[PDB]
């Protein structure tokens, strides 16, 4: 219904470059937002992602094991 | 209002452009803009995004002219400048926006603090969030007359936050203060907002919590006070939210916490204790007992040790996480009372024991994690009231033993993780080898789905992995000490794609008979250290085309990356690549002639001896052939053998093929010739001539003749009548020579030769 | 090394692509975010090529 709104950890632009639709992180290396309850060493930070090379979406990292 | 015709219509009288794209609409200001200063996404009656990049307030003078968007749910803003002394409501009239339920307004390039101008006309919000980096002061009447918001949010960095921000938002369920600089609960707010549900706090530095903070704030349902580097709590800090379901006290900095911390919050639902940034050893008695309508706790803090009553009678808990601590051990009453649990996770901790009544009420329990421990066995008695476990992770511990009645009560087991572990069966080697029927301990378990054994020791294909678990998926052997195949270890009966990994084994030999209900089971033999001898010949046929057996086509093997370790001449070749012929294996001296080197061949069930020292003027003491074999071929090759022994010579008498080129034979009798041979190369010796009695035995036999002094006189008719009837069995018949002057012996006729 | 919220498989349609292995179910490190937030693993779309598989965190005005 009305009202909601979906939230990332991650700051990113959408925009237009036929037509081409990127995502580009809003920052370098910014720290991933609502990251404040992860084990210290995860580190979380935002990176970008790719298509192959088009920046395709922004993305919270976390350096821990799979 | 607002679709494919009016965003067409846009180019041609275009400031802007505009291009659909999915369901929505991209306007770019102004239209040739590498940088436009407004990027504007259209979802129509869903929400409009308005992306800034503006210098200056007049700026907004390059927005879209009339845009009509219409009605619209969310209006979304982003790095755009507060407009001076203009409400935000103008920029969206501009627009042509109607009646939002949302504005967001998310900028680091304001301009300007904030100001209750800013909102004039948007007291009819139920949602609003301000969200910006920059040093900025947020007046505490910003909020005046907004008494539909239901959901606020702000981030500035607030340090403060004046009592009178509150006094219109009666309307009021959600606060969202998350990640500023606050260092007290503002006083006397909860009164204004008596619908208040929810009460987020976290990255905030709220090192100073008191009951009295919550006074009157039993509407509240949900606290969230994570990363606000609390140290201590008193004990009666949450007393006055008493209908409070949710608490989050994660990332925190708690050495301990008091008894009775929540003793007047009766209606918890789930507690949060997450990556408490230092050690906290324990937590106190009872802290989460008694508590009627309980089902989730994350405890996660370096917790050492934890009391048998923590969660006394609260019988209605269904989840617990307590992975990552430092537990050594758990006291056996701890679960006592959770009738209800449904998955436990105590997943890296430091647990060397559990106790065999830990889990006698938990009856309910359908998953249960223990993997990165230092678990050693599993006892009779452990897992024995838990009918209704479904999956048990126990990777990764030093699991050495499994007591044989492990497994009897656990029928609703499905998924089995004992993978990295110290298991061996226990498993006596003479056993295996004389194909004893012995069941597994997981052998009670029929209808068992995955069963992972990866990175044990097991060396044996068990019974009821094949025959019970008719219904197993996933059989993971890899990286165990099997040592050697059989059919029979890949008869497993399972009807439901059963899938084996059996990589990185021992897997030296791999034996399947010559001798030629209805499942498909794939296995992987990959990564196996296999010699390549006369004793896989089947095998190898079977990976390639020639052999295809009854039991050939109940399975399917990978061997794709199955190379042969030995012996050195195959070393590194996969086994698809094989030859069949080359497959041998070496006949020792005792059997094999002292200079000599001799093999065996399966392919064609051939004993082949080689003596090539160059010296021998004789044939060698040979060994018998084995009533198995067929063929036996005596390499004799570049030696000086002076004379042939007698046929009747024992393993001479049962040579099919000799091998004589380079000799110095003088003359062949037909009673040193072996009675089963098919094959005779006497190429290159000191003959002369040839007997009418060795051409009749001649005529399938094969010969080699040329590079002979051959006497063609009239005593050679014979010989000169057999080389011109037998093209077939004479390969180097045109190079045969007459020796008398030397003429080809094709060139000489019976004429010629024999007036 | 590194890991993200939602588990995707990568493949190659020549187009790489990135799909949720989850889509619409609940992202990993689900209990790790603060309360009201409900983590669900979206995928995402560029142009329609599934681009990416991303951690939303849901709100709404309604409590639970
Ligand atoms: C408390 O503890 C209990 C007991 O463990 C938990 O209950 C269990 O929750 C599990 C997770 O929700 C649940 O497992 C599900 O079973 C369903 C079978 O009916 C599956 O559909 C479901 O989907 C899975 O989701 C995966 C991502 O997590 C993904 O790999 C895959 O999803 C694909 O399929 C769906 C189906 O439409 C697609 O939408 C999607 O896009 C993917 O293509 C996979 O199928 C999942 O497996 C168990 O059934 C529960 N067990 C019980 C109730 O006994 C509670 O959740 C715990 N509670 C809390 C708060 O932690
Ligand atoms: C059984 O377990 C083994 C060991 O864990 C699995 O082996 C792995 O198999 C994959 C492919 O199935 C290998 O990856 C591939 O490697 C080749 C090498 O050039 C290349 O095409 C790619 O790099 C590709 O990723 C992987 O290397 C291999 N690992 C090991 C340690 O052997 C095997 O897949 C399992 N069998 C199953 C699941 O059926
Ligand atoms: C097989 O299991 C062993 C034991 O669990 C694994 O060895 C561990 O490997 C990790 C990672 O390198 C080390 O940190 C541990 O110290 C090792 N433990 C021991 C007891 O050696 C091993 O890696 C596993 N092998 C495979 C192929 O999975
Ligand atoms: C076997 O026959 C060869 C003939 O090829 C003999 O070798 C030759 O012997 C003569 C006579 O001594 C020499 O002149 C040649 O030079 C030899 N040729 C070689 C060695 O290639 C050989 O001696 C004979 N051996 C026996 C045991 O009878
Ligand atoms: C905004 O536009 C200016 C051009 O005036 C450009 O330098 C800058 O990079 C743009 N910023 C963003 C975030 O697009
Ligand atoms: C916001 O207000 C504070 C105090 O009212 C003031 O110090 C600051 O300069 C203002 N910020 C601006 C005008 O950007
Ligand atoms: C909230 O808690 C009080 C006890 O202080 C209780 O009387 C009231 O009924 C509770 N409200 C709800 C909705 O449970
Ligand atoms: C599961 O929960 C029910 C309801 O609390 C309980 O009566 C039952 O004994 C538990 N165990 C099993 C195996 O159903
Ligand atoms: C294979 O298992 C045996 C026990 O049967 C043991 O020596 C060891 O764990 C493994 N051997 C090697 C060489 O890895
Ligand atoms: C010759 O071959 C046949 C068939 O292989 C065998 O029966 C016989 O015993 C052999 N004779 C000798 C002397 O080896």
């Amino acid at each position: 219904v009305g009202g909601s709104d979906e939230r990332f950890l991650c700051r990113s632009i959408r925009k237009l470059v036929q037509a081409i639709q990127i995502e580009e992180c809003e920052g370098a290396d910014q720290p991933c937002d609502f990251a404040a309850n992860f084990p210290q060493s995860y580190n979380p930070i935002c990176k970008q992602h790719y298509t192959q090379k088009i920046p395709s979406c922004c993305k919270c990292a976390l350096k821990t094991g799979l | 209002s607002f679709g494919r015709d009016a965003c067409s219509e846009m180019s041609i009288d275009g400031l802007c452009q505009c291009a659909p794209i999915m369901s929505e609409y991209e306007i770019i200001c102004p239209a040739n803009a590498e940088n436009p200063t407004f990027r504007l996404t259209i979802q129509p009656k869903d929400y409009v995004q308005i992306m800034c990049n503006l210098t200056d307030t007049t700026d907004y003078q390059q927005l879209p002219k009339k845009l009509r968007i219409g009605e619209v749910d969310r209006v979304q803003m982003r790095r755009c400048m507060l407009p001076g002394h203009t409400p935000i409501a103008s920029i969206l009239d501009y627009l042509g926006i109607v009646s939002p339920t949302t504005l967001i307004f998310e900028s680091d390039n304001l301009g300007m603090n904030i100001t209750r101008q800013h909102l004039d006309r948007l007291h009819g919000l139920k949602r609003f969030r301000f969200t910006t980096r920059r040093l900025t002061h947020i007046p505490a009447n910003l909020l005046t007359d907004m008494r539909n918001l239901s959901h606020l949010e702000l981030r500035a960095n607030i340090e403060e936050m004046p009592s009178h921000l509150f006094d219109d938002l009666e309307n009021l369920e959600s606060i969202e203060f998350g990640s500023n600089k606050l260092r007290q609960m503002p006083r006397g707010i909860f009164g204004k907002m008596p619908k208040l549900k929810q009460l987020n706090l976290w990255s905030n530095q709220l090192h100073n919590l008191t009951k009295h903070d919550f006074e009157g704030a039993t509407s509240v349902l949900g606290i969230d006070i994570h990363d606000n580097g609390i140290e201590q709590l008193p004990h009666d800090v949450f007393a006055h939210l008493t209908n409070v379901t949710d608490i989050n006290l994660s990332a925190n900095l708690f050495r301990s916490l008091p008894q009775g911390l929540f003793d007047h919050n009766k209606h918890l639902n789930e507690v949060r204790l997450m990556n408490n940034r230092v050690p906290l050893a324990t937590l106190p008695s009872r802290l989460f007992a008694n508590q009627p309508e309980l089902q989730i706790l994350r405890l996660r803090a370096e917790l050492q040790s934890l009391p048998g009553d923590l969660f006394e009678h609260s019988t209605q808990i269904t989840n617990i996480s307590l992975g990552d601590n430092l537990l050594k051990t758990l006291p056996a009453t701890l679960l006592e009372h959770q009738v209800n649990l449904l998955s436990l996770d105590l997943s890296n901790n430091r647990l060397t024991h559990l106790p065999d009544s830990l889990f006698a009420h938990t009856t309910n329990l359908t998953d249960l994690r223990l993997e990165d421990n230092l678990l050693t066995g599993i006892s009779g008695d452990i897992f024995s009231n838990l009918g209704n476990l479904v999956t048990l992770v126990m990777s990764r511990n030093r699991l050495r033993t499994i007591d044989s009645r492990a497994f009897v009560s656990t029928n609703g087991l499905r998924h089995l993780h004992l993978d990295h572990n110290d298991i061996d069966l226990q498993q006596p080697l003479l056993d295996i080898m004389l194909q004893t029927q012995i069941n597994s301990p997981f052998g009670y378990m029929h209808g068992l789905l995955t069963l992972n054994l990866r990175n044990n020791s097991i060396i044996f294909v068990y019974n009821d992995w094949k025959n019970t678990m008719l219904q197993l998926r996933e059989l993971d052997l890899s990286y165990n000490n099997i040592s050697s195949l059989g059919y029979e270890d890949l008869a497993f009966l399972s009807q439901n794609r059963l899938h084996v990994n059996m990589t990185h084994n021992k897997i030296r030999r791999i034996a399947l008979p010559e001798d030629v209900n209805n499942n498909l089971v794939h296995v992987d033999l990959n990564d196996n250290p296999l010699v390549c001898d006369c004793t896989i010949l089947w095998f190898i046929q079977l990976v390639r085309g020639v052999h295809k057996p009854q039991y050939s086509r109940q399975f399917k093997l990978r061997t794709d990356r199955l190379v042969c370790s030995q012996p050195n001449v195959l070393e590194g070749t996969p086994v698809r690549q094989i030859e069949p012929q080359t497959l041998i294996c070496p006949l020792d001296f005792s059997k094999c002639p002292r200079g000599c080197n001799c093999h065996v061949r399966t392919y064609d069930k051939a004993l082949v001896i080689n003596c090539h020292s160059g010296n021998l003027t004789h044939v060698p003491r040979l060994p018998n052939l084995h009533k198995n074999m067929q063929l036996m071929e005596l390499h004799l090759e570049n030696n000086t053998l002076l004379r042939l022994p007698s046929a009747n010579t024992p393993g001479y008498e049962s040579v099919t093929s000799l091998h004589l080129a380079g000799n110095n034979l003088t003359s062949i009798d037909v009673d040193q010739l072996p009675t089963n041979l098919t094959h005779l190369d006497i190429s290159w010796n000191h003959l002369q001539m040839l007997n009418a009695t060795v051409l009749g035995f001649l005529n399938w036999r094969s010969v080699k003749l040329s590079g002979n002094p051959w006497m063609c006189d009239c005593t050679a008719k014979p010989l000169l009548l057999f080389t011109q009837d037998n093209f077939e069995r004479i390969g180097d018949r045109n190079e045969m020579m007459c020796v008398n002057a030397p003429t080809r012996m094709v060139e000489l006729s019976t004429n010629d030769i024999c007036p």
